[PDB]
């Protein structure tokens, strides 16, 4: 999450935009899941 | 049942955190001045008979359950003159600690976690004239309600919030049977910049901004015994997300969420009247009210009869209230309890409130 | 005395010698997980999508009737 | 509105607030930085008042709030309003109430929240509640003390993965050395025991029976000799049994059977190498040629040693009882040694006498050789489950453990079979067109027969010397039908649901046991093979043999007193009826209200056998649906001696949400009903008594007559209706796919 | 004006364990578990009036890691307790 | 911080085994739903991404059934020990990620019944039939690509507040899907579930279904595929069969159909267990190896051309093999089935909301009458009578709990202080304890067949004999008394001087039970309790001392007999052979306290019980008529004897 929310040095806007490094959401994943506020709203994908 | 609920961000801070207003329905922006009106109408702090107060309040959550699940309310007011006051409360919801244990031996270090959210306020109330009054609040939220592990970071999340608030209390008058006293207030709250769980801006929650109105008659007879009836309505301000669709099939649903998620909050504020389909009648769905009475004896025993109804459609919060209130010598304890009406289990159902607030310093005399 | 570990997503309950009759876990929004009644002081495997809830309250009935409470992070 | 203007409402108690902070910081290089440390806010409650006191002098005030008290239900608070006798109104209480009848029909409630209104007109008086309801009924049965405890297990519910045959000898021996039970008709003592399971704890300690971690290789076959009822392919996995074995058929286990003796590795005709003894060459110290890396052996690198508290055996049978059972991939492994009069046995290698763990050549790290050998066991499971190998056979599926069953006593505890199909029947009949085989012996009776019988488990009367028919009565010993510490029971057959039944109903040689083809068609419908040749799971396929039922009961007293299963009981809600019969609180019986203890004073009741019945309210419950509680009483008294009554009672559950599953259902029932109460004197009785030859007494003689009536209405709420009809869910199949 | 006195506690524990297996035969001394805690509990009292009383508290406590299947562990506790008798 | 270990599993052993099974996913840029196990296809249009810009992403759910491997390396031919599992990517000619938003191991509670179901075939693990077993989530298959997944028509999703927030809960179906080769004409796939369910107080079984064609396969046609339920206490030989013709949702255009299309109440079934009812009763006479029964043995009453009516339902087809019970249903199965006589189906069929609906909620009654009287402190009389009728019960009690029988019931209890009797001089406590009582108990249900009425059932017998058999064989009779005699003894005088020999010391009590009952399972009970007990006790009040400090006897001759006689339920003709348990015995313990020397102190006891076995033959078989009171003054031989000395000096 590091990547996501406090971009190191040599990161930058473009590198976080891919479909292969982007953040996803749940609501992207899961549009009818409601999550409780303030609970988890990512989905942590396992990459290969 | 539920149809399109506003979405926002730490909405425990919707939720009635003493039990003297829970005790009369949820409602506070009207009532009497009291040392919990920091969370209702901070004006009439500055209509305070004591010159200084401190709260101590306790609501329980899933008591069969568990213990220590509750959410804390401490208060603390002083008003200096006679038409200033200054406040700060503090709630604070939490479940408790929790070890955080994987066996490997009975006697490891253990890492404890104290998943909680809590909001730190302090408030400004200036009487304008003898009977109106205004106040300033300005609120720190922080939510910190996620627990560290690989790949899941429980960074806090953090927001600022303001609330303008204003409280009206007139003179006694008389009328044939009694001498009654009329009350109003209004409450705007929690205007701030939209809270980020995952600080993303791209994946922002609207705050719970909410609009309070509500009034009040006191019955009084016999110069000790009082009777107030109290009304309150409340309007969240923000905008409500799009439902069946309003522009494929679910390219409609993703474009809606879209373009009402690309909503600013002070924008969103002026777009909660309005962004339905339906008219005025079904505009007024949106508004939640409450009705509440409280008996007062010598004004050290107080009986509190409330009912809260939130239209089903959104939210179905509707239940009946019960609290009673003693006055010792400088000490007041207030108990209160829910009978829910609605489908939906409400998770305050079986649950008795608790507030105690000590009152010392000077009297002021009320006009 | 009695104590509970998670480790991958799975609940171990241990129990010095008090011999556990039923366990429920329960959702923070107080909903009913799993209940099972033929506890045998072993690993309980939970769904593992919970909607983003971690923190679950496991409810313990021993034999003599007396009910253990503990709340612990679903990891 | 209340009779003085003075409140003295006074707290007692404490409160205790926490401000401070919170910080951690745990270094798990795989956290991510922003989890580096946590840093929170730490707030606290410890509220612990209490209020007692008045409101001028009509308004009683009784509140205590705490909030460590374990469960909310000790968070009481109590309004009272007691006004003028001259009132219509008599009372008014507001928050924790109660609903006390003087009925049998009908029952109040004790744990209530809500307000509860009494009036009076003349001579009626109106006792109306509105609550909800924080307490649970709960009813236990007692005998001679001790609660009761009824059990209810199909055959295919035994005891799995726990218990297993030391080898096939001791299963091939089990059935026949159990014939004249509780005679055992075998020799065998086992004196040593060590058992080995797969590390996966890896917890270094010496405390718990020190620190004894070995390599271990576990062989199937290791110590079996051949068996005369049984072909070589269901006692050895090894692929040709030429030259496998040295000792004559029938020998009893024994290291020195086979070519697999660890004593004889590599001789000269031994099938195993030294290789054998090194996890690494473990494959090659084979000298046979089709050996399968989880057939035929199994190894373990850091086994750990079970300590005595997690295992018990049956020394003269030759069976182990494992304390945690071993449901997973888990590897079991013994050596063992017993005794047949004045000869020894021994199948293992034991700690004692196996090769050393380790052997050094060398002087320095740069030329030594580390050594690492393997103690040779006996496989009792293995890592890999095959159901047609014969290690699975050594698991032992007759044993059935009665649940939460802990120090089960002979007069405390009964056992039946029965055949449910579907009705519960102490029989078995043929099949239509059929009959059971004719003339059997006595021992082998399946017409009109009690399954008991049938299934060898009733030979002997009560103090188990052996009756003809048997006493009807399931045969209980201690070390052969029971495990008395465990609460199991075990049956005196390996498989009583299989090979037992099927030879009762054998007709002829062509069928076998063994060719499920060849079955008579009373074989057919009564053999459940699967259950001893499958996993239960597996079993679960064979839908039809699944109608043997074990049901009993057990009691649990241990103490003095009742065991009523709750705590804290309130007061008032212990209702005990003995044969029809409500006993009398003080007389009769007597409650220990904190312990739920309940304790029968009536002499003739104690020495009765009769079955007593405890109601109770208990409050100590979770999860629950909230419980509406409302009715009123009506107790018009006609006279000082007659009084009439007209209770009328509704308690509604609110469920959790619109679809109510199977178990889980929401009540709205409806109660009502009349009571009348006639109490005279009869001073007639009296001078009748003071007719009597020796009597001079003066007290009075009363008579009571009390008659009820009470209508039932049930009903479920609107809330779980669907579609107007009222609905319960077999299955929404929202619970499937965990 | 007010006057009271002060009541310092301070505790403090540093615990050493080691679990040794060892090889008779070669230097092979395995370490199998470990722990190496150390705690300080302080507290100070102040007691501002017959009800009132007020406690401030300090507890650190580090664990540091023998073998590696532990990780290091700091726990600190600060704050102020107010507690008031009626 | 671990170090690496070739032991990934951690149990110290590294395995050198491979046997696994194999299964394989193609990774290529056109894939679609219905191939390559794709099960659901969710486009993403517009993402809103960090830099500013948008992008298009499709995510693709794979459901990969581990019971059909596409190959099998090594030795492994079960699912009973899965230890391990490796993924692995092979074929890509340039740098390929593959991210997983999800990647699970899915459990069902419902499981694919192995083995045939018509007699037919008799062959099942062949012919290449695909039969998957899965689940259609709201929140998974909305965007499934032969049809949306919708809810049933006025099936809502449940809410919960989770904190403060409103939480709609999932709202899931049972799919099952039929491929490869497809179903053969009398051919049926079905999944199975161990309950306990009684539905005996509800009058409806209802369920949902749905059926659609399979992508790339031949079209599924209206009432070619058969949804059943069957249920019972096995799935061969005791239930009842529920079976529908499916209308297929027509596919082909839009992935989002209506619910009132994807759910057709034309699919639905809606049965009265009444049917079920009089299917059984029919069926009573009906032989097992007659020709109106199918193949399999199944009764179909819509298939028997001398019923008029059918089974009563226009709708659903009804069967019954072998006396099932819904008042307790161990077994539920539901599955598909064809009617396509020269043809191989393929399809996807969905199960919704089983429930049961229509409470019978018809009430009962209950009266008691009590009659409590003393005698002027000689006599109390406390004499009970109760009746309560079907479906009266408590206020908590469920559909399940309350009363399914006629209760009638009576208790009679007497006191007598018969000492007073004597006069008080002399004073002798002799209290009497006399208590008596029956109930019966008739049942709802006859106990036979479990789930027919007791009336209906004598109503549809037209025999006599088995009219009466069915009503005497269904009551539930206990009978009860009690006499005892306990704490007889003799006060001493106000001023009596103590002696070793006095009556005072002794006390003696008696009691007596007996119960007789039959019901259902027992034809014949007859429980007989005896206790005799007389106790002394006597303390002396003042080479080494030989006076004793006390002394203690006591005497007990217990006496148990219990006989049995299970009923023939069939026919009330001969009966089983009554069992006996006796259990005569006869206990005498007797202690003495020494006091020898003030230092020294001794105390001796010593407990024997002995068995009588007077009722016993030379050989091993009792005695039926063996009178409880035969010989009651008799010792019998010793069981147990213990001796105990305590020493202290
Ligand atoms: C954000 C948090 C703010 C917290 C403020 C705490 C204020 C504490 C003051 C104690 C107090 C209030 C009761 C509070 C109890 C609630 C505690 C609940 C804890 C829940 C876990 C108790 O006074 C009452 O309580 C009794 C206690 O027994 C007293 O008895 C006696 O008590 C002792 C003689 O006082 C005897 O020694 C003891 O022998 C007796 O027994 C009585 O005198 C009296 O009834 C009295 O308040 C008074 O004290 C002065 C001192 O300077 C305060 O001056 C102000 O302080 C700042 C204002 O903070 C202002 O800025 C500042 O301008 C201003 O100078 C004022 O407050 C004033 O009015």
């Amino acid at each position: 999450p590091v990547f996501y929310s406090s971009k190191p040095s040599g990161i930058s806007n473009d590198d976080l935009s891919l479909n292969t490094t982007r953040r996803i959401y749940s609501r992207e994943l899961y549009p009818n899941t409601d999550i409780a506020q303030g609970q988890i709203q990512v989905v942590n994908t396992l990459d290969l | 049942d539920i149809e399109r609920p506003i979405t926002t961000g730490v909405p425990f801070l919707l939720v009635a955190a003493d039990a003297r207003a829970a005790g009369l329905g949820d409602q506070g922006v009207a009532t009497s001045s009291d040392v919990f009106s920091q969370q209702w109408n901070p004006a009439k702090y500055a209509f305070a008979e004591d010159a200084q107060g401190l709260s101590i309040s306790y609501t329980p959550y899933l008591t069969d359950l568990a213990n220590d699940i509750s959410l804390g309310q401490v208060t603390y007011y002083n008003k200096i003159n006679d038409r200033s006051a200054f406040a700060g409360s503090f709630r604070y919801f939490g479940f408790g600690g929790i070890e955080l244990r994987q066996t490997g031996d009975p006697n490891e270090p253990t890492r404890e976690v104290n998943p909680n959210e809590f909001a730190l306020d302090g408030s400004y109330s200036l009487k304008l004239s003898e009977t109106f009054s205004m106040a300033v609040a300005a609120r720190y939220i922080r939510s910190n309600l996620k627990v560290a592990t690989e790949e899941i970071d429980a960074s806090a999340a953090g927001s600022f919030a303001v609330d303008v608030a204003g409280f009206y209390q007139s003179e006694e008058i008389a009328y044939s049977d009694f001498n009654g006293r009329w009350r109003a207030g209004f409450n705007i709250q929690n205007l701030g910049p939209k809270i980020s769980y995952d600080h993303d801006d791209l994946s922002a929650n609207f705050l719970p901004a909410n609009l309070r109105v509500g009034g009040g008659f006191d019955f009084i007879f016999d110069d000790y015994n009082k009777l107030g009836v109290s009304l309150e309505l409340t309007k969240l301000l923000v905008p409500t997300p799009p439902g069946p669709g309003t522009p494929s099939q679910s390219q409609a649903d993703e474009a809606n969420y879209k373009k009402y998620k690309d909503i600013g909050w002070v924008s969103g504020i002026f777009k909660s009247f309005g962004d339905a389909p339906g008219g005025f009648s079904e505009e007024l769905k949106e508004i939640t009210y409450s009705a509440a009475a409280e008996y007062m004896y010598q004004d050290a025993f107080a009986m509190r009869l409330g009912y809260y109804h939130e239209s089903p459609m959104k939210g179905a919060k509707q239940f009946f209230s019960l609290g009673a209130g003693f006055k010792y010598s400088m000490i007041k304890v207030d108990v209160s309890y829910l009978f829910s009406a609605s489908k939906v289990k409400n998770p305050l159902e079986n649950t008795l409130r608790f507030s105690l607030t000590f009152n010392f310093g000077d009297k002021y005399e009320t006009y | 005395s009695f104590y509970v570990s998670v480790k991958d997503k799975t609940i171990k309950l241990n129990s010095t010698e008090d011999v556990m009759r039923e366990v429920s876990i329960f959702d923070i929004s107080g909903k009913l997980l799993y209940n099972n009644k033929k506890v045998e002081n072993t690993e309980f495997q939970v769904s593992n999508f919970q909607s983003g809830n971690q923190v679950l309250i496991v409810k313990v009935t021993l034999d003599n009737g007396n009910i253990i409470t503990k709340k612990i992070v679903f990891n | 509105i209340f009779g003085s203007n003075t409140i003295d409402v006074k707290p007692t108690g404490s409160v205790e607030m926490d401000l401070g902070v919170r910080y951690t910081k745990q270094d798990n290089p795989a956290f991510s930085p922003r989890n580096r440390s946590s840093l929170t806010f730490d707030f606290d409650q410890r509220i612990s008042m209490s209020l007692m006191g008045k409101i001028g002098t009509r308004l009683e005030v009784n509140a205590n709030y705490d909030t460590q008290s374990t469960f909310a239900f000790q968070n009481l608070f109590k309004l009272a309003y007691t006004p003028s006798e001259d009132d219509i109104i008599q009372k008014v209480e507001v928050g924790n109430v109660s609903m006390p009848l003087n009925s049998t029909l009908i029952r109040g409630a004790q744990s209530l929240f809500g307000v509860k209104t009494q009036l009076q007109f003349g001579r009626t008086t109106i006792t109306g509640v509105f609550s909800e309801q924080k307490s649970q009924t709960k009813s236990v049965v007692a005998e001679n003390g001790g609660t009761v405890q009824n059990f209810d297990l199909y055959a295919l519910d035994y005891d799995n993965d726990r218990h297993f045959f030391l080898s096939q000898y001791f299963r091939n021996k089990y059935d026949v050395s159990l014939k004249n039970y509780p005679f055992i008709d075998s020799r065998v003592q086992i004196t040593r025991l060590e058992v080995w399971v797969t590390n996966k704890q890896n917890r270094v300690t010496t405390t718990g029976g020190g620190n004894n971690l070995r390599n271990i290789i576990a062989l199937q076959d290791l110590g079996e000799a051949q068996v005369s009822g049984v072909p070589d392919n269901e006692v050895v996995v090894i692929s040709s049994t030429a030259g496998f074995f040295n000792n004559p058929i029938d020998s009893p286990t024994s290291n020195t059977n086979n070519k697999y003796d660890p004593a004889t590795i590599g001789q000269a005709g031994s099938f195993l190498n030294s290789n054998i003894r090194e996890i690494v060459t473990a494959k090659s110290g084979f000298n046979n040629t089709n050996v399968s890396e989880a057939t035929d052996y199994s190894v373990l690198e850091n086994a750990r040693k079970l300590t005595t508290n997690e295992y018990t055996f049956n020394p003269q049978l030759g069976y182990i009882s494992l304390q945690q059972r071993l449901a997973n991939d888990e590897i079991l492994a013994v050596a063992f040694e017993y005794t047949v009069g004045g000869k020894v046995y021994q199948v293992g290698e034991f700690g004692s006498d196996g090769v050393d763990a380790t052997v050094v050549t060398g002087n320095n790290s740069s030329n030594q050789a580390i050594i690492t050998q393997s103690l040779v066991l006996k496989m009792l499971k293995s890592n890999l489950t095959n159901v047609k190998n014969p290690v699975w056979n050594l698991m032992m599926k007759n044993v059935y453990q009665i649940p939460q069953a802990y120090q089960i006593k002979q007069d405390d505890f009964r056992l039946n079979i029965l055949y449910t199909d579907p009705s519960p029947i102490n029989y078995i009949t043929p099949v239509q067109g059929s009959s059971f085989p004719p003339n059997p012996a006595p021992d082998s009776k399946v017409e009109q027969t009690p399954l008991l019988n049938v299934f060898n488990l009733d030979r002997l009367n009560y103090n188990n010397d052996p009756q003809a028919g048997g006493d009807g009565f399931f045969d209980y010993i201690p070390g052969v039908t029971v495990d008395v510490q465990n609460g199991r029971v075990i049956f005196t057959t390996k498989e009583p649901f299989g090979e037992l039944i099927f030879n009762k109903l054998q007709t002829g040689a062509g069928e076998s046991y063994n060719d499920p083809t060849t079955y008579n068609a009373n074989q057919q419908k009564y053999v459940f093979r699967n259950m001893y040749r499958n996993t239960q799971a597996g079993a679960l396929q064979d839908s039809d043999k699944n109608k043997f039922l074990l049901r009993g009961k057990y009691k649990s007293s241990g103490s003095n007193g009742i065991p009523i299963g709750a705590f804290n009981v309130p007061q008032g809600s212990v209702v005990v009826t003995a044969a029809g019969r409500v006993l009398v609180e003080g007389i009769d019986y007597s409650v220990d209200y904190q312990l739920g203890r309940v304790q029968i004073l009536d002499p003739s009741l104690q020495a009765s056998n009769t079955p007593i019945e405890v109601s109770l309210e208990n409050n100590s419950i979770f999860g629950q649906q909230t419980r509406r509680f409302m009715g009123f009483n009506i107790e018009h008294k006609i006279s000082d001696k007659f009084v009439i009554g007209g209770t009328y009672l509704k308690m509604t559950e609110r469920p959790f949400t619109q679809k109510s599953t199977y178990g889980q259902e929401s009540v709205n029932n409806t109660i009502f009903g009349f009571n009348g109460n006639y109490s005279t004197e009869v001073p007639f009785l009296t001078r009748l008594a003071n007719k009597l030859p020796n009597i001079d007494t003066d007290v009075p003689s009363n008579l009571s007559i009390r008659g009820e009536v009470a209508f039932l209405r049930p009903d479920a709420p609107k809330a779980s209706d669907f579609q107007g009809e009222a609905t319960i869910y077999v299955d929404d199949f929202e619970g499937s796919q965990s | 004006i007010i006057k009271s006195d002060i009541n310092i506690k301070a505790d403090f524990s540093l615990r050493n364990n080691e679990t040794l297996v060892r090889y008779l035969d070669y230097d092979n001394n395995q370490l199998a578990a470990g722990q190496n805690i150390w705690s300080l509990k302080l507290t100070a009292d102040y007691s501002f009036s017959k009800n009132l009383t007020a406690i401030f508290y300090y507890d650190h406590s580090f664990s540091k890691a023998v073998i590696s299947t532990s990780f290091p562990l700091t726990n600190i506790r600060s704050g102020f307790t107010l507690r008031y008798n009626f | 911080t671990l170090p690496d270990v070739e032991d990934i599993n951690r149990d110290n052993t590294m395995s050198t085994i491979n046997a696994y099974y194999e299964y394989s996913i193609d990774v290529k840029p056109g894939m679609q739903v219905g191939e390559n196990y794709i099960t659901d296809i969710r486009e993403v249009t517009n993402v809103d991404l960090p830099n500013g810009g948008t992008t298009n992403a499709r995510w693709i759910q794979f459901k990969i059934p581990v019971s059909q491997p596409q190959n099998t390396i090594g030795n492994i031919t079960d699912f009973r020990s899965i230890r391990f599992m490796r993924m692995f990517m092979t074929g890509f000619n340039s740098q390929m990620t593959v991210r997983f938003g999800a990647l699970d191991l899915v459990r069902g509670e419902w499981r694919r019944y192995t083995g045939t179901l018509d007699a037919n075939d008799q062959n099942p693990d062949d012919d290449g039939v695909e039969f998957d077993v899965a689940a259609v989530n709201i929140q998974e298959n909305g965007t499934k690509c032969p049809v949306n997944y919708v809810m049933p028509p006025g099936v809502q999703r449940e809410q919960l507040y989770n904190n403060n927030t409103v939480i709609n809960q999932n709202e899931q179906a049972l799919a099952v899907r039929i491929g490869g080769a497809g179903l053969q004409y009398q051919d049926s796939r079905a999944v199975f579930k161990n309950v306990s369910v009684d539905m005996r107080q509800y009058k409806k079984l209802k369920m949902f279904l749905h059926a659609e064609s399979l992508p790339n396969q031949p079209t599924l046609e209206d009432d070619e595929m058969v949804g059943f339920i069957r249920f019972g206490n096995d799935f061969t030989q005791n239930f009842y069969q529920v079976e529908i013709p499916l209308k297929v949702t027509k596919t082909g255009g839009s992935c989002s159909i209506s619910p009132d299309l994807v759910w057709m109440d034309d699919n639905s079934i809606d049965l009265a267990l009444d049917l079920l009812t009089r299917m059984k009763i029919k069926a009573m006479s009906i032989d097992i190896n007659s020709s109106k029964r199918d193949v399999n043995g199944i009764y179909y009453p819509d298939n028997d051309p001398d019923l008029e009516g059918g089974d009563g339902d226009g709708k659903l087809t009804l069967g019954i093999k072998g006396n099932p019970n819904f008042g307790l249903v161990r077994n539920l199965m539901v599955g598909v089935k064809s009617r396509a006589d020269h043809k191989d189906i393929k399809g996807e069929v969905w199960f919704n909301e089983l429930r049961l609906a229509d409470l019978e909620n018809k009430g009962g009654m209950a009266a008691i009458l009590n009659v409590d009287t003393n005698m002027a402190d000689f006599a109390t009389v406390s004499a009970t009578g109760r009746k309560s009728t079907i479906g009266f019960g408590s206020l908590e009690q469920g559909a399940n709990e309350r009363d399914r029988e006629d209760v009638q019931q009576y208790n009679i209890v007497t006191n007598l202080n018969l000492g007073k009797l004597l006069p008080k001089k002399w004073g002798i406590n002799l209290p009497f304890n006399y208590a008596i009582g029956e109930e019966v108990i008739t049942p709802e249900y006859d106990p036979f067949n479990q789930d027919i009425k007791l009336d209906q059932l004598i109503r549809e017998t037209t025999d006599q004999a088995e009219k009466d058999n069915i009503r005497t064989r269904a009551i539930d009779y206990t009978k009860r008394k009690s006499i005892n005699f306990i704490g007889v003894r003799k006060d001493r005088a106000p001023e009596q001087k103590p002696h070793v020999y006095d009556i005072e010391n002794f006390t003696f009590s008696q009691s007596y039970n007996q119960v007789e009952r039959h019901d259902y399972e027992v034809a014949d009970y007859e429980d007989e309790q005896s206790n005799s007990a007389v106790n002394y006790a006597y303390t002396f009040q003042p080479n080494f001392n030989y006076l004793p400090s006390n002394i203690s006897f006591n005497t007990n001759i217990l006496r148990q007999s219990n006989r049995q006689q299970f009923r023939e339920v069939e026919v009330e003709g001969i009966g089983l052979d009554p069992l006996y348990r006796r259990n005569f015995a006869f206990n005498y313990q007797y202690g003495f306290g020494f006091n020898l020397t003030k230092s020294l102190k001794l105390n001796y006891s010593a407990t024997s019980n002995n068995i009588v076995r007077n009722f016993l033959n030379d050989d091993n078989s009792p005695k039926e008529d063996f009178n409880i009171w035969d010989d009651y003054l008799d010792i019998g031989t010793p069981n147990q004897h213990a001796q105990q000395l305590v020493l202290n000096y």
